[PDB]
């Protein structure tokens, strides 16, 4: 199940950009996905996480109110939309697959993609 | 509330290094689940540790780790020349929030 | 003059997986609560602990497990983790008593204590008092999983030994719910 990363460029600051991953196999459906950031010369950041169902959704308190993320059952993808980006939000974007399916939550990120570059 | 780690930690092949992060009575302490990210450059974070010692197949047996009152550790024996990696640990913030730490920088 | 058997679940020889609790019904009782009060934990929701004799329900319930004692946090209302959620869950307005204490002298075998469970993950979080016994094995692809790639078995052990440390050795754990109903109180202290 390989984490196919897409959606990034540079963009003006103010504007909206929407990222995306493409999750190879069936098993997307089965898995709730996380996304974590990671600022050049700096640490990794969480961002937020989505259920299997798509019925319960968090998000870090950063960008919270800010960024919304979504997903696509029948396509197999992974959406986070962002906006109004600031100077500060100069990034590497990861989606990963939780460790186990269905809710479980409390074990780590076991998959993860090779990250988008977004850059203001 | 970001966890505490040292910006970088000394050792030499042969030998074992430990790497703490710290955090409060409200996270690291409070729940046990601790889980450690070995991240190469040019490359995303691999899965190590998961539930304060506990490790997924493909982790070798000389990573494991510890815990006690709010302080994480993760402990590296027999290191070898390709454990040059940086490590970032994760704890349960509550309420569905998970932080990450600092970052550490592992040197042979 | 007709002691109520509180005994039954406290000093049981086994108790029940944290994913399949036992639950036992208590009614028709001269209810003292002296019976069950050196022990880990003994905190009480709704309910005074100091003279719970004095007030009576119509019926009282003993769910008994065991888990571990780092574990033993999340048997509280307004708790989340990989108990409350997806193994026991308590109401946010519970009104009851939960009583936990050691029992590495009794579980901890030193061969490794592998007759314990708990489940790993679920398809919804569960509600209050609710049971989930159901040990099927999950399959995320679409090949059966006859263990294997993409397939997942929701329940995994507590590998009780006695050379582990405190919050990693066992605790045997009953939790007191009182409730009133429409019917007069049946559980009811001496008097
Ligand atoms: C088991 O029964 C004995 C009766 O002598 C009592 O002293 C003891 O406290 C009981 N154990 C528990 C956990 O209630
Ligand atoms: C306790 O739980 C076990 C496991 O499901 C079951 O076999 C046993 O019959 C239960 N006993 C009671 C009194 O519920």
């Amino acid at each position: 199940v390989q984490l196919v990363e897409s959606g990034g460029s540079v963009v003006q600051p103010g504007r909206a950009l929407r990222l995306s991953c493409a999750a190879s196999g069936i098993t997307f459906s089965s898995f709730g996905m996380y996304w974590v950031r990671q600022a050049p010369g700096k640490g990794l950041e969480w961002l937020g996480y989505i259920a299997y169902d798509g019925s319960d959704t968090y998000y870090a308190d950063s960008v919270k109110g800010r960024f919304t993320i979504s997903r696509d059952n029948s396509k197999n993808t992974l959406y986070l939309q962002m906006n109004s980006l600031r100077i500060e939000d100069t990034a590497v974007y990861y989606c990963a697959k939780d460790y186990y399916p269905l809710l479980s939550y409390y074990y780590g990120l076991d998959v993860w993609g090779q990250g988008t570059t977004v850059t203001v | 509330s970001v966890l505490t780690q040292p910006r970088s930690v000394s050792g030499s092949p042969g030998q074992s290094v430990t790497i703490s992060c710290t955090g409060t009575s409200s996270d690291v302490g409070a729940y046990n689940y601790v889980s450690w990210y070995q991240q190469h450059p040019g490359k995303a974070p691999k899965f190590m540790i998961y539930d304060v010692d506990q490790r997924p197949s493909g982790v070798p047996d000389r990573f494991s780790g510890s815990k006690s009152g709010n302080t994480a550790s993760l402990i590296i024996s027999g290191l070898q020349a390709e454990d040059e990696a940086d490590y970032y640990c994760s704890s349960y913030a509550g309420s569905y929030i998970w932080v990450f730490g600092g970052g550490t920088q592992l040197t042979v | 003059t007709n002691l109520c058997p509180f005994h039954e679940v406290f000093n049981a020889t086994r108790f029940a997986s944290v994913y399949a609790w036992n639950r036992t019904r208590i009614s028709n009782c001269v209810a003292d609560y002296s019976v069950l009060y050196p022990f880990f934990a003994f905190k009480c929701y709704g309910v005074s602990p100091t003279k719970l004799n004095d007030l009576c329900f119509t019926n009282v319930y003993a769910d008994s497990f065991v888990i571990k004692g780092n574990e033993v946090s999340q048997i509280a209302p307004g708790q989340t983790g990989n108990i409350a959620d997806y193994n026991y869950k308590l109401p946010d307005d519970f009104t009851g008593c939960v009583i936990a204490w050691n029992s590495n002298k009794l579980d901890s075998k030193h061969s490794g204590n592998y007759d314990y469970w708990y489940r790993l993950f679920r398809k919804s979080k569960l509600k209050p008092f609710e049971r989930d016994i159901s040990t099927e094995i999950y399959q995320a692809g679409n090949k059966p999983c006859k263990k294997g790639p993409n397939c997942y078995f929701p329940l995994q052990s507590y590998g009780f030994r006695p050379t582990y440390g405190v919050g990693h050795q066992p605790y045997r754990v009953v939790v007191l719910s009182f409730e009133l109903l429409h019917a007069p109180a049946t559980v009811c202290g001496p008097k």
